RNA sequence: AACGAUAAAAGAAGUGAGAAUCUUCUUCGCCGUAAGGACAAGGGUUCCUGGGGAAGGGUCGUCCGCCCAGGGAAAGUCGGGACCUAAGGUGAGGCCGAACGGCGCAGCCGAUGGACAGCAGGUCAAGAUUCCUGCACCGAUCAUGUGGAGUGAUGGAGGGACGCAUUACGCUAUCCAAUGCCAAGCUAUGGCUAUGCUGGUUGGUACGCUCAAGGGCGAUCGGGUCAGAAAAUCUACCGGUCACAUGCCUCAGACGUAUCGGGAGCUUCCUCGGAAGCGAAGUUGGAAACGCGACGGUGCCAAGAAAAGCUUCUAAACGUUGAAACAUGAUUGCCCGUACCGCAAACCGACACAGGUGUCCGAGUGUCAAUGCACUAAGGCGCGCGAGAGAACCCUCGUUAAGGAACUUUGCAAUCUCACCCCGUAACUUCGGAAGAAGGGGUCCCCACGCUUCGCGUGGGGCGCAGUGAAUAGGCCCAGGCGACUGUUUACCAAAAUCACAGCACUCUGCCAACACGAACAGUGGACGUAUAGGGUGUGACGCCUGCCCGGUGCCGGAAGGUCAAGUGGAGCGGUGCAAGCUGCGAAAUGAAGCCCCGGUGAACGGCGGCCGUAACUAUAACGGUCCUAAGGUAGCGAAAUUCCUUGUCGGGUAAGUUCCGACCUGCACGAAAGGCGUAACGAUCUGGGCGCUGUCUCAACGAGGGACUCGGUGAAAUU
RNA sequence: CCCCCGUGACAGGGGGCGGAGGACCGAACCGGUGCCUGCUGAAACAGUCUCGGAUGAGUUGUGUUUAGGAGUGAAAAGCU
RNA sequence: GAAACGAUGACUGAAUCCGCGCGGACCACCGCGCAAGGCUAAAUACUCCCAGUGACCGAUAGCGCAUAGUACCGUGAGGG
């Protein structure tokens, strides 16, 4: 049957975007949280 | 009349439609024509209002004007009587000597090919356009509007007659369809005669689908809700309330009045609808 | 246990350390509106070449979508951008808000849409409307000529500009036929010796007085200021005028000619088999699109985007011996996208998973038609364990003596029925229907005759058990309950009598409407609507109807009075100081809405009921009916989806009937929009009965296939 | 709509023609009725057979809006 | 609470030297005080980073890491 996850490019940028997340206060909040994590993944404009 | 249908799908039987031998077979004025997009009844903040509104067929509207104070004076003819979807009248095209096509709601026997003329100088005939005190006590009209020039507001669904009761003080009292008087400044416009269609009330719609394609989305009994839903939700059946019928949101319905209490438009109510 | 669909394999040959699994050959089998082909989304080198074999592959691998290396993707014309706008997102100014922030006109972003110049071929091991060949096209800049006075925006107008169903005429793509044309060779096994067999049979461009259906069509003058902010040869009005049949205009496509390709194959060389060279024919007859002519015709109501490019007119402007416009030539041509998988082993499903994934293409024969069904072409594939066995038992199937629902909770299951033609067809009804009701017949081959052909009718003849000869392919009826109806619902135990529904009623709402979302005097929905409109509530086609009770409660209305908070008013009481004074508490009268109270209100919430007496041991099946709260059941209905007693009582059907039907009335505990009683029709609803038919059963057999068993290979699990 | 037949106060009725419909049989597609299989599955909801819808209240792609006592819901406390 | 005092949202609003504000209702007296105008280092907090130390740990311990916010899981926040 039809699954949750269907790919969609520009859904993903749009949605998780590093645009996106700057955007807004509580998406700058993630964007400092994460770096400060140290992930390499800041925001999946970076896959 | 009305159109009728033999019995040949079951729900044909009791389906009726309107009359249309009598407009004009014409595509609305290129110059005329805006975009209407619907609305789920949803507002700027995305979240449902209205309540049971979807589908339906695409619409275009008609831009028209009510107030005609822009040519009074001059006078038009009566090009045509077109169908109108967003509105219960017929609508009629205007061709002034002028030069401009203009867009008029178009009342009960205003016959395709007549003149019409805006502007106090105008005699008590249908279409005229005359200011409210111009016009002999007791006469037909509509398109009354509540503002000089602020356009027409009451009398502009089917077959809506207004009654002029009779001049008085700068205003005239007027009869309002819902059976209510009211004071109207005389300085305000209006149009000679009753509106229109008028056995629009009579037509049947017939199969649900009827109501889909005048974007009408089906309307929900609270009875068959839940407690979490709705205020008569719930019970071991088919429930008679268990309190006074309310709305939604709890407050009464059946019989409280809703009207605000303390506003401006009071002293101009002389008598309550009723 | 299992090795992931029961579509299926066999031999030879090659390779190799090793082969049931890799490669080649010959066959066999399976898909063929697909299991073939082409896009999109997604994936990301998975493509090609050469190598590799630890692990990944449910076995094995010498192989691979795995591992290593190197190659491969080419655009002025296809798609996106340098153009356009929709929903939506934004948004200086501007409107609101403890903060972060919410809105918001113009403008702007935004394709899923508008716009827009290139076709036919060839070929890498791997690209192709990109590269190569052949001939077109587009804008831009310049030069030479035709120039010889206009150019026309950031504003105007025209235009772009749009629905559903149905349908006439012409054509193409495309497919069929043939003693048309062209090419090849053969004679099989009894015959054929070609009149047999196989294959092929025109794509672009240009021109052409050839053919051509269909489709597009007003012109001009003048007037009116007041319309287009203004302007205006433009547009819209009004008026005048111009030979209706049409011509004016266009040419899908056809024919012809010429030319550029392609073309069955032929040849030659050759290196687990490719390289180049060459090149025949082009018919007549028929079918035919959802494609094209096309923005066609007709009919319908629910009445079917925007903006730019485009055409036209002025404003301003610079010009008016270089203004547009044209012709030829040269020049120029940005950015990103193109490999490959792409109904799947490469996407989403933890897997090389029986699932899911949007659009286009989708041949032939047979069949009333078809994208149905069978077989098949092109193409693709035999689904990455295998071999034997031929027990129980299990799954999926074939048939089954006699009987035929005796099975069972229930005909659950399985059978019977099955297409097309003709004949024929009930109660009942809203006159549409029920209806394919029911039921009966026909169906194949040859020949002649007739007719409108692919075909059918008629006659006669023929063969078999049987002629929709195989596949697709309704079992029917009688009678209840519920809902009118098509519809809708619990993703993953309920599809229904649930919900919705057209219709009906009550009520609110006069427009900054009621109502609703909101930090909010913002903004927005309602609605660019206006009481024939809008919200809320209940009922649920249609028909006949919809009774009694306003005491309690809620709503609408009333008002003498009793009322009641802050406050207004402080009579009066205390504190302090020697005192002017400062100061603690504080009574009347007055004082809003609202409650008390009066009336009205049911398609408002609701109510329409307690009960009187029986022989005997502190007691069971049965009883006839008077009637307290505001009232105490009008119709219709009743053992009911409602009945406790209960298998009520009678009748029906049955050999026998706790179920079903009808009647009865003693309704524990029906009843009128929480609708009452009916109702043709509709139902994967529920209930009872019948006909037919059957392994459901008496009662099980025989058969088949897939497991289970045996051997070689890989080898889990819950539990303990 | 065109011809034809009928006049008790009567719509009607026949023929041509037209091509309507929450019409019908039925594939694609949408759906899940019933049985069996499956139940350490091929699959964390399916398969074969059977069945419902199939011009509409239809199915579907893309872009986008609505959310946590909140959304959305032809209403199951369903779905988020 | 007998509720002083500061503090504002609403309404209202005086004296400037014999004047003004306090001293826990309120008055007298006795005491302390110069509101409505501004800046100000030092002692104090913390520890991403650096150095020294340790009756702290030595590979399931010690940071999650002998390094990695990686692999891996999730649409994402996030987990790891
Ligand atoms: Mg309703
Ligand atoms: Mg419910
Ligand atoms: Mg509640
Ligand atoms: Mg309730
Ligand atoms: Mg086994
Ligand atoms: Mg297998
Ligand atoms: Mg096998
Ligand atoms: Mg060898
Ligand atoms: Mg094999
Ligand atoms: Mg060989
Ligand atoms: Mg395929
Ligand atoms: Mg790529
Ligand atoms: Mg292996
Ligand atoms: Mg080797
Ligand atoms: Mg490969
Ligand atoms: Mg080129
Ligand atoms: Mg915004
Ligand atoms: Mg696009
Ligand atoms: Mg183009
Ligand atoms: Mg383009
Ligand atoms: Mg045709
Ligand atoms: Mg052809
Ligand atoms: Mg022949
Ligand atoms: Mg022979
Ligand atoms: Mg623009
Ligand atoms: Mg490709
Ligand atoms: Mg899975
Ligand atoms: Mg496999
Ligand atoms: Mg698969
Ligand atoms: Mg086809
Ligand atoms: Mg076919
Ligand atoms: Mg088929
Ligand atoms: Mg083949
Ligand atoms: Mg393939
Ligand atoms: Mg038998
Ligand atoms: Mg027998
Ligand atoms: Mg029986
Ligand atoms: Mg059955
Ligand atoms: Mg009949
Ligand atoms: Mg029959
Ligand atoms: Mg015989
Ligand atoms: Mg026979
Ligand atoms: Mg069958
Ligand atoms: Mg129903
Ligand atoms: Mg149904
Ligand atoms: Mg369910
Ligand atoms: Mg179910
Ligand atoms: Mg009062
Ligand atoms: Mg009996
Ligand atoms: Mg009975
Ligand atoms: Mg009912
Ligand atoms: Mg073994
Ligand atoms: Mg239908
Ligand atoms: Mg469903
Ligand atoms: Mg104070
Ligand atoms: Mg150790």
């Amino acid at each position: 049957m039809k699954r949750t996850y269907q790919p969609n490019n520009r859904k993903r940028a749009k949605t998780h975007g590093f645009r996106a997340r700057m955007k807004t206060k509580s998406g700058r909040n993630i964007l400092a949280r994460r770096r400060a994590k140290g992930r390499h993944q800041l925001t999946v404009s970076d896959e | 009349a009305v159109k009728k249908y033999k019995p040949y799908t079951p729900s044909r039987r009791q389906m009726t439609t309107a009359d249309f031998s009598g407009l004009a077979k014409k595509r609305p004025e290129k110059a005329l024509t805006e975009a209407l997009p619907k609305t789920g009844g949803r507002n700027n903040r995305g979240r449902i209002t209205s309540r049971f509104i979807g589908g339906g067929h695409k619409r275009l509207y008609r831009i028209i004007d009510f107030k005609r104070r822009d040519k009074s004076g001059v006078n038009a003819k009566v090009a045509a009587i077109e169908y109108d979807p967003n509105r219960s009248a017929r609508i009629a095209l205007l061709h002034y000597a002028d030069g401009e096509k203009r867009y008029i709601l178009a009342p009960e026997g205003l016959t395709v090919g007549a003149t019409v003329n805006a502007g106090p100088e105008a005699e008590p005939k249908l279409g005229n356009a005359l200011p409210l005190r111009f016009v002999p006590v007791g006469a037909v009209v509509h398109a009354l509007e509540l503002v000089p020039g602020k356009g027409a507001q009451l009398a502009r669904s089917a077959g809506t007659s207004v009654q002029v009761q009779g001049k008085e003080s700068d205003y005239v009292i007027v009869r309002l369809p819902s059976g209510e008087l009211r004071r109207v400044h005389s300085e305000c416009y209006a149009t000679i005669g009753a509106v229109g269609n008028a056995e629009h009330k009579n037509i049947v719609l017939g199969k649900a689908g009827r109501s889909r394609w005048l974007g009408r989305k089906p309307h929900q009994r609270g009875s068959a809700m839940n407690p979490v839903d709705h205020p008569h939700g719930g019970g071991e059946g088919r429930t008679g309330a268990g309190r006074v019928p309310v709305t939604p949101w709890g407050k009464p319905t059946k019989g409280l009045k809703t009207r605000r209490k303390r506003k401006t438009s009071d002293r101009f109510l002389v008598t309550r609808r009723k």
